[PDB]
């Protein structure tokens, strides 16, 4: 999840 | 920087965050928090929320959303953040 959220 | 309206405040407020005014990435910091908080996303597609039934997806106007597209946040927060 953190990494895909953080790429927004 | 912007001043959410309530309901979003409210969200901001119970991931952690403090007082009224924030950046536009500190706004999608905590909502993150929030996220991981109330744990929307899905344990086993990690990029996919299912917010139906929180007010998270009341703003939205979404049952679900996938992190890969950025278009209904950012709708959302046109809407709900004063500048």
């Amino acid at each position: 999840f953190m990494a895909f959220w953080e790429a927004l | 920087q912007v001043r959410p309206k309530l309901p979003l405040l409210k969200i901001l407020h119970a991931a952690g965050a403090q007082g009224e005014m924030f950046t536009v990435k500190e706004v999608m910091h905590y909502l993150g928090q929030y996220i991981m908080v109330k744990q929307l996303y899905d344990q086993q597609e990690q990029h996919m929320v299912y917010c139906g039934g929180d007010l998270l997806g009341e703003l939205l106007g979404r049952q679900s959303f996938s992190v890969k597209d950025p278009s209904p946040l950012y709708d959302m927060l046109r809407k709900n953040l004063v500048t």
